[PDB]
């Protein structure tokens, strides 16, 4: 019986190569040409690959998982068996897919019109996002914030209600507690002694690690609030929460756009020499060849010939449509490319190292069998790509490449400016991410009644995130669904886990590189020792459990907040002194309304 | 004088599961056409020297032709245990010849996909050195009989390569020619001048 699974997977692995590569080749043509001709061809090849997974997963369950001894073989059959969630009515699943498509269309096509000038009707991107990121008018931002939740937000309320019912019915039929328990299975390690992990242990570890982030976030909140009181006078209380429409985007997921209002030492020049670095045009090939030499110096292989022949490295002509999201592609059969709408700027140069980090990960685990070609968990890929742009942004690397002036002055004030910009993006999103998943987890678990969704949502915003709603929202609203990841059915805890992982990786690779100064000044270039430690994790794929793959690089079997907190320690001590005459913490009772 | 171009520069090349054999004897071998070429990408001579063989005499040469992907070329060597080396073409541990291979993506790969080249994926036992198997009988991995129809634990033995020009080097079509040298009791029939 153990030999039967071997012959079964040996056909699955080779028939998957066919359908996965054809569905990936067809998917590429749509992203390189948006035309109904390609939209239908892409979907057809994807439908074949989907129907394949239907039958193969049912057949995979017929073999007993526990009757297998080979760990690598047992792990392969499990992935196929766990892929079978076909326990619903053909009509109700058809409606669930209709609900999932309706919410996606409402979110992507939702438009709001300016009440002063109805000629200007704005959708989310671009428009409302430009208002939430650049406007300094309290009322203008309040309009866009409230409109997106009162128009498209309310339309998603009934859909999300039925979305929860159908998703929980699907999960409970697969021996899951709820749909939240379903998503949490990506971290579950059932088997291998000493390396296990449960679908509830994540909840405990996420809340534990978040408790150590509270002091750092409380001081970033206090510093931002004080700076925002000067920007929006008479609108913010020195002891209350921050109004949601003043956080830099539609939801407050990132405080990146608040840097202009919260810059510590604005008189120092910014290291983003994008304008003058455009004059150093070079070419798109030079940008990615520089990214290539980064990984080559660390001991990783060069980019494949298919990358230089089959990838979108610029923007061809005008008669050819192209989607502009940056993506790295591992289509299979050795086909590696990157598609990204990039010019000769500098912020994409960091993302170029990020996306090429995804390719290096995809290249390394290609030796593993088909079912095992994936990151250790959902957070492993993004953490790998983030440390590349993390090292490629240091002044030392920029000096040695010939991009920054050879005599740049690194004061202790320019160090705070950079770290503060990082904290607004990296640390500001941690309470937002955890609180959002904490709300969805409790809703799926049936702990939040339907008549208390928005009441519990904003009760947690004021306590966990320290953000108060500007206008009261009754149960007709559905502000969670006003975010892409919520209404488009995507787990969100991956952004919290990868953020802790990426600093564990960087700390491990910089210690392997024997970095001297602070962690934020580390660049693992020319460090073959750091690459060997990283490569030992990339080559594993999803073969070994995520706890072991994490242990191979950082030395731990679980998340760790210490590397993240040590990265921001120079800023944390500076924030504690800046807030000595302020008020750290917030009252959950103050609101901009009455 | 030896028909080497008829084997290397041959138009159609066979599948690895149904590899072909050509027996060459009584001619004047010019091995300089082979080792003085960037055309070949591998050329690993086991048992003999790739250069010294030009001034050596043998009895007959057996040129074996077939096609495998780039990652399957490393199995065409003495002592290998992959799928090609187990079910398609096994070289003996005492092999005395040269294995030549070169990339043929522009010839053996089409944008629509070249599914012509096939290989045997399942077999009861392994292949003895230089054995061949053309059977298309439904492989039975379980106990329940398979009759002639496919189905549960009943799999067709032959699988086909997918040769598209966007595949990586490891998945691109390579044409392999396994020159097998031997000497019987009569040691001189083909030799270099
Ligand atoms: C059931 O399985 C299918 C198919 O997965 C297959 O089987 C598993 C065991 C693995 O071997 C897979 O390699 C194999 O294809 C699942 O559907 C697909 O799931 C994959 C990912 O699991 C989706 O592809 C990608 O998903 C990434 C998740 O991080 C996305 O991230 C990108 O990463 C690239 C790196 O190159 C970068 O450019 C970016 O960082 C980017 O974020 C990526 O966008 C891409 O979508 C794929 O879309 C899914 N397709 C379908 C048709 O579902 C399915 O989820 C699973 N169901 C379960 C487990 O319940
Ligand atoms: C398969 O076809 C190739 C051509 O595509 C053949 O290569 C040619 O081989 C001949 C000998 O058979 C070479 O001629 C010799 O060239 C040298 C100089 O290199 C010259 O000094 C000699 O006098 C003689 O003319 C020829 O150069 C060579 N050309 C190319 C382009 O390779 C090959 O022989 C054919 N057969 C095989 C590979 O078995
Ligand atoms: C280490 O990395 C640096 C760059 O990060 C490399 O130094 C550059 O090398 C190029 C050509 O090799 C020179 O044109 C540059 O002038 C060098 N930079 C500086 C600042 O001088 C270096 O080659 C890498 N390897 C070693 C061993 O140092
Ligand atoms: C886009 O397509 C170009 C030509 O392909 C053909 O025309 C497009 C409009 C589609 O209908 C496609 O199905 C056709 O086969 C390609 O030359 C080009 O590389 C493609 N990608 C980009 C980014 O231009
Ligand atoms: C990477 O490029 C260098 C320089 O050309 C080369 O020596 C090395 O073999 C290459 N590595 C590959 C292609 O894996
Ligand atoms: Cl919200
Ligand atoms: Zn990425």
């Amino acid at each position: 019986t153990e030999d039967l699974v071997n012959t079964f997977l040996e056909k699955f692995n080779y028939e998957a190569e066919e359908l996965s590569y054809q569905s990936s080749l067809a998917s590429w043509n749509y992203n390189t040409n948006i035309t109904e001709e390609n939209v239908q061809n892409m979907n057809n090849a994807g439908d074949k690959w989907s129907a394949f997974l239907k039958e193969q997963s049912k057949l995979a369950k017929t073999y007993p998982l526990e009757e297998i001894q080979d760990s690598t073989v047992k792990r392969q059959l499990q992935a196929l068996q766990q892929n079978g969630s076909s326990v619903l009515s053909e009509d109700k699943s058809k409606r669930l897919n209709t609900i999932l498509n309706t919410m996606s269309t409402i979110y992507s096509t939702g438009k709001v019109c300016n009440p002063d000038n109805p000629q200007e009707c704005l959708l989310l991107e671009p428009g409302l996002n430009e208002i939430m990121a650049n406007s300094l008018d309290y009322n203008e931002r309040l309009w866009a914030w409230e409109s997106w939740r009162s128009e498209v937000g309310k339309q998603l309320r009934p859909l999300y209600e039925e979305y929860v019912v159908l998703k929980n019915e699907m999960a409970r039929a697969n021996h899951y507690e709820d749909y939240g328990d379903y998503w949490r299975g990506d971290y579950e390690v059932n088997g291998v002694d000493g390396y296990d992990y449960s679908r509830g242990q994540l909840i405990e570890d996420v809340e534990h690690t978040f408790e150590e982030i509270k002091p750092l976030y409380e001081h970033l909140h206090a510093y931002v609030r004080a700076k925002l009181m000067n920007a929006y006078p008479s609108y913010i209380s020195p002891i209350g929460c921050l109004p949601a429409h003043l956080l830099g985007d539609m939801w407050g997921r990132f405080w990146t756009n608040l840097y202009s209002l919260t810059v510590p030492f604005g008189q120092k020049p910014n290291i983003d020499v994008t304008d003058a670095m455009v004059d150093q045009a070079w070419d798109a090939q030079r940008i990615f060849k520089e990214a290539e030499k980064f990984f080559v110096s660390v001991g990783l292989p060069n980019m494949t010939q298919g990358f230089w022949e089959n990838s979108m490295l610029t923007e061809p002509s005008d008669s050819w449509k192209v989607v502009c999201h940056p993506t790295a592609w591992d289509l299979g059969r050795g086909d590696f490319r990157i598609k990204m709408c990039t010019k000769v700027t500098m912020d994409d140069f960091l993302t170029a190292h990020h996306e090429m980090g995804h390719i290096q990960y995809d290249m390394a685990y290609a030796a593993q069998p088909f079912l095992l070609r994936n990151g250790a968990n959902e957070g492993f890929h993004e953490a790998v790509g983030e440390i590349m742009s993390l090292s490629a942004a240091t002044p030392k690397h920029l000096k040695s490449i010939g991009l920054l002036s050879p005599d740049f002055q690194e004061d202790n004030e320019t160090e705070i400016n950079f770290l503060l910009k990082q904290a607004l993006t990296i640390v500001g999103t941690l309470p937002f991410t955890y609180m959002l998943e904490k709300w969805r987890w409790m809703v799926f678990k049936g702990e939040i009644p339907k008549d208390q969704w928005m009441k519990k949502w904003w009760e947690m915003k004021r306590e966990i995130v320290g953000v108060v709603e500007p206008v009261p929202h009754d149960e007709t609203y559905c502000d969670p669904a006003s975010l892409f990841h919520v209404s488009n059915d995507y787990s969100f805890i991956r952004y919290y886990t990868r953020t802790l992982y990426q600093f564990q990786f960087q700390e491990a690779l910089c210690q392997a590189a024997k970095h001297e100064g602070p962690l934020h000044k580390c660049d693992i270039s020319n460090s073959t020792e750091a690459g060997q430690k990283l490569f030992n994790m990339l080559r594993l794929g999803k073969s070994e459990p995520w706890t072991l793959a994490l242990e191979n690089v950082v030395g731990a079997k679980n998340m760790n907040v210490r590397p993240l907190l040590n990265y921001f320690e120079p800023l944390f001590t500076w924030l504690k002194d800046q807030n000595k005459n302020s008020f750290v913490g917030w009252s959950t009772d103050w609101s901009p309304y009455a | 004088l030896c028909p080497f171009g008829e084997v290397f520069n041959a138009t159609k090349f066979p599948s690895v599961y149904a590899w072909e054999r050509k027996k060459i004897s009584n001619c004047v071998a010019d091995y300089s056409v082979l080792y003085n070429s960037t055309f070949f990408s591998t050329f690993k001579c086991y048992g003999v020297s790739a250069t010294k063989l030009n001034d050596l005499c043998f009895s007959n040469v057996y040129a074996d032709s077939f096609v495998v992907k780039g990652d399957d070329v490393r199995q065409i060597a003495p002592g290998q245990t992959g799928v090609i080396a187990d079910y398609n073409y096994k070289l003996p541990d005492d092999f005395m010849g040269c294995v030549l291979a070169w990339n043929t993506r522009n010839i053996d790969a089409t944008s629509t996909g070249n599914y012509n080249y096939k290989y045997r994926l399942f077999r009861k036992s392994n292949l003895k050195p230089f054995e061949r198997d053309i059977s298309t009988e439904i492989y039975q991995a379980g106990s329940t009989p398979c009759n002639g129809v496919e189905g549960f634990n009943c799999y067709f033995p032959l699988q086909s390569y997918g040769f598209q020009p966007t595949n990586g080097v490891g998945y691109q079509p390579y044409r392999v020619v396994v020159l097998s040298f031997e000497l019987l009791n009569a040691p001189a029939t083909v030799c270099g001048p």
